[PDB]
C-alpha cells in the first residue's frame, strides 16, 4: 500500500525516508527530488491530494503531503488507497511523535531519528500500518524504552 | 597490555557517533563528499574492529548515509554481525540498517536465516517483532519460504503485537509465495477471528490486498467480509473493507446490491467526515453498477448529494 | 578468542558447539545460515563461529576469514564416502593467506558408529603431516556422548594464550 514516506526540508535535504517497494539506491534519491519537486513548489492553500510520481512506477498512485515552516512530510502510497484516511494517520502520526519526543522538533530527526524510525515502524512497516491505536502505540514504545534501559 | 586498551577506550572517545557525523557533515557542508569519504573509511577501518558497540555505532553512520544515498552494502557481512549481537541494543540498529540496505540480489539472503529463525523463536517479543519488522522491509523468496514454517506459528502468538506483525509479514511472504497462501489462507481467515481487534485488522488488511491481486478468493468470503465491517468499528478498518467493495462491486453486481443498504445506514451513523466521503463514492459506484434495472438508486443519489453539499 | 570453526554438511559442528554450551545433544536442523556463540573455557573466553557446512553455503566461508585466530573442522568418521571432499574443502581453506597465523584443532566426529576411522587415518587423509608452519592437532571426538571435547578445548587454550 504504502510505497515510502519522505521527509525533508525546503531545501530537498531529507529528514526521514523510509521505502517499502525495491527500488535501487540512485532510483530513490531521484524520487526524492521527484517529490521536492511535485510537493516544495506547492502553495499552503494547495490541496494536499497530489498525484503520484514516475519514478515510484506510475502516476495512478498519490503523494499525500502535509507540510509546516521548513519541514514536508508526503507519504508514497498507491491508487487504492484513502487519501483522507493517509491524511487522518499522518495526523496520528504526528500526535504520536509529540507524545514519544515531548514536543518533537527537527532536531529530533536530525540526532534522534533512529527513534522516529522506530515510531514509524511500530506504526507503519512494508506499506501496512500496524497500529492506529495511539495510547497503544506510544505504550508500546515505552516498552521498549524501557527494555533497553533493563538491560 | 591494559594500557593498549585504555589507548583504544580514548580513542573510542575521540570516535564519532551518527550525531557527531550529523554535526561533521553540518559543519562541513562546503566538504561535505570529502568529509564523508572521510568517514566512511574510519567507518571502514572501525568495522574492522571487533567492538560491536563501535560497529554498531558504524552501522548507525552507515544507516544514516543510505538515507544520504551511498553504497554501503560492502559492509552488509558487517550489518549481519551486528544483528547477530547478543545484546538486542545492537540488533535494532543492524535490523534497521538491514530494511533499508540489503537487497535480494546478495548473499545476505541466504547467510542470515539463522539469526531470522533464532529471534523469530526468541520469546523475547521486542527482538522477535524486529527481526519480523527487518524481514517486511528486506525478505527474500528462499527467506520467506523458509521462514513461514515458523512464521505461521508466531501468528499464534500468546502477546497480540507478534500476531499483528507476524500477520503482516505474512502478507509480503505470500506475495513471494502463494505456495504458502494455499495452505495458510484457512489460517488467514482463522487470524481474521482473533478476538483482539488488532490481530484482527492486520489480517483483514492482508486479505484486502490478497482479494485486490486476486479477486478469485472473495467470492466465498463476502458474507465474512460483511460480518467483518458490522463487528468492525475502526474507521480504518471501515475504509479498507468498503473500498475492497469498490474493486468487488464491478465483479459481482448482487454483492454491491446486498451490501448497499447497511451501507446507507452506515452513511446515516458515520460522523467522521474521511469516513462520509468514502462511503459516498463507494456507493456511487455501486448505484452506477446496479442502476440498471433498480428504479430507485435516485433516493440513494439524492441523499449521497446532500451529504456532497 | 574469536575462533572459525567449519566443516561439512551433517558433520557435528552445532551439535558440537550447543553441547560446549550448555552440556545437552539438541535436535539440528541443516545450518543454512550461521551461528555466533561465545566459549569460556579455562579461564579463556572463545569467540566460536559456526558456518554452515551444505555445499552452497560453502562459497560464502570467504567472509568469516577476517580477525579469525583459529580453525576447527569437524571430521565425520561415519561419513568415509565424503571424507575427499572434506581434504579438498580444507587444502582450498588453507590456500587462503588469510589464515596463515590461525590455529588448526581438527574434530575427528561422529566414533558411535562401527565404520568410524580413527584420526590417525583421518590425519593421512587430510594430510595433516603434511602442513608446513601450522601448529595442528588431530583427536577422535564424539558429538552425542561428548568425549574428545575437553582436551581438545585445552589445546586450543594451550596455542592461543601466553600465560596461565
Ligand atoms: N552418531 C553420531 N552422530 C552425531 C555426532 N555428532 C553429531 N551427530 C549427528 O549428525 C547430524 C548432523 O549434526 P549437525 O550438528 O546438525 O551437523 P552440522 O555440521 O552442524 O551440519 P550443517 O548445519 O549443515 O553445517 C545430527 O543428526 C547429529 O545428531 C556424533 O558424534 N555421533
Ligand atoms: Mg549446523
Amino acid at each position: 500500500m504504502i510505497k515510502a514516506i519522505l521527509i525533508f526540508n525546503n531545501h530537498g535535504k531529507p529528514r526521514l525516508s523510509k521505502f517499502y517497494q525495491p527500488y535501487s539506491e540512485d532510483t530513490q534519491q531521484q524520487i526524492i527530488r521527484e517529490t521536492f519537486h511535485l510537493v516544495s513548489k506547492r502553495d499552503e492553500n494547495v490541496c494536499n491530494f497530489l498525484e503520484g510520481g514516475l519514478l515510484i512506477g506510475g502516476s495512478d498512485n498519490k503523494l499525500i503531503y502535509r507540510h509546516y515552516a521548513t519541514l514536508y512530510f508526503v507519504f508514497c502510497v498507491d491508487s487504492s488507497e484513502s487519501e483522507l484516511g493517509i491524511l487522518d494517520l499522518i495526523q496520528v502520526f504526528v500526535e504520536t511523535l509529540d507524545k514519544c519526543f515531548e514536543n518533537v522538533c527537527e532536531l529530533d530527526l536530525i540526532f534522534h531519528v533512529d527513534k522516529v524510525h522506530n515510531i514509524l515502524a511500530e506504526m507503519v512497516m512494508g506499506g501496512m500500518v500496524l497500529e492506529t491505536n495511539m495510547n497503544e502505540i506510544v505504550t508500546q514504545i515505552d516498552a521498549q524504552n524501557k527494555l533497553e534501559k533493563s538491560e | 597490555m591494559a594500557l593498549k586498551m585504555v589507548k583504544g577506550s580514548i580513542d573510542r572517545m575521540f570516535d564519532k557517533n551518527l550525531q557527531d557525523l550529523v554535526r561533521g557533515i553540518r559543519n562541513h557542508k562546503e566538504d561535505e563528499a570529502k568529509y564523508i569519504s572521510q568517514c566512511i573509511d574510519e567507518i571502514k577501518q572501525e568495522l574492522k574492529q571487533d567492538n560491536i558497540a563501535v560497529k554498531a555505532n558504524a552501522v548507525c553512520k552507515l544507516t544514516y548515509l543510505q538515507m544520504l544515498g551511498y553504497d554501503i552494502s560492502w559492509a552488509a557481512f558487517n550489518i549481519i554481525e551486528v544483528m547477530s549481537a547478543s545484546k538486542f541494543t545492537f540488533k535494532r540498529i543492524g535490523y534497521l540498517a538491514a530494511s533499508q540496505s540489503f537487497h535480494e540480489g546478495t548473499d545476505v539472503i541466504m547467510l542470515t536465516t539463522n539469526q531470522i529463525r533464532k529471534d523469530l523463536s526468541s520469546p523475547s517479543q521486542y527482538d522477535t517483532g524486529v527481526a519480523l519488522t527487518g524481514l517486511s522491509c528486506f525478505v527474500t523468496p528462499d527467506l520467506a519460504r523458509d521462514l513461514a514454517n515458523d512464521i505461521m506459528t508466531l501468528m499464534s502468538h500468546t502477546k497480540p503485537y507478534i500476531r499483528k506483525k507476524a500477520v503482516l509479514i505474512m502478507y509480503k511472504v505470500f506475495l513471494k509465495y502463494p505456495e504458502s497462501l494455499r495452505p495458510a489462507f484457512p489460517r488467514l481467515k482463522e487470524k481474521l477471528e482473533d478476538p483482539d481487534p488488532g490481530v484482527q485488522s492486520a489480517a483483514v488488511n492482508v486479505i484486502c490486498e490478497l482479494a485486490r491481486r486476486n479477486p478469485k478468493n472473495y467470492l466465498s468470503l463476502a458474507p465474512l467480509f460483511f460480518k467483518l465491517m458490522t463487528s468492525s468499528t475502526n474507521n480504518w478498518v471501515l475504509i479498507k473493507i468498503i473500498k475492497l467493495f469498490g474493486a468487488l462491486t464491478p465483479l459481482e453486481p448482487r454483492l454491491g446490491k446486498k451490501l448497499i443498504e447497511p451501507l446507507t445506514n452506515l452513511i446515516h451513523s458515520t460522523s467522521a467526515m474521511s469516513l462520509l466521503y468514502e462511503c459516498v463514492n463507494t456507493v456511487i459506484a455501486v448505484l452506477i453498477s446496479l442502476s440498471s434495472g433498480m428504479p430507485n438508486h435516485s433516493a440513494s443519489i439524492q441523499l449521497c448529494v446532500q451529504k456532497l453539499r | 578468542m574469536r575462533i572459525l570453526m567449519v566443516g561439512l554438511d551433517a558433520a557435528g559442528k552445532t551439535t558440537i558447539l550447543y553441547k560446549l554450551k550448555l552440556g545437552e545433544i539438541v535436535t539440528t536442523i541443516p545450518t543454512i545460515g550461521f551461528n555466533v556463540e561465545t566459549v569460556e573455557y579455562k579461564n579463556i573466553s572463545f569467540t566460536v563461529w559456526d558456518v554452515g557446512g551444505l555445499d552452497k553455503i560453502r562459497p560464502l566461508w570467504r567472509h568469516y576469514f577476517q580477525n579469525t585466530q583459529g580453525l576447527i573442522f569437524v571430521v565425520d568418521s561415519n561419513d568415509r564416502e565424503r571424507v575427499n571432499e572434506a581434504r579438498e574443502e580444507l587444502m582450498r581453506m588453507l590456500a587462503e593467506d588469510e589464515l596463515r597465523d590461525a590455529v588448526l584443532l581438527v574434530f575427528a566426529n561422529k566414533q558411535d558408529l562401527p565404520n568410524a576411522m580413527n584420526a590417525a587415518e583421518i590425519t593421512d587423509k587430510l594430510g595433516l603431516h603434511s602442513l608446513r608452519h601450522r601448529n595442528w592437532y588431530i583427536q577422535a571426538t564424539c558429538a552425542t556422548s561428548g568425549d574428545g571435547l575437553y582436551e581438545g578445548l585445552d589445546w586450543l587454550s594451550n596455542q592461543l594464550r601466553n600465560q596461565k
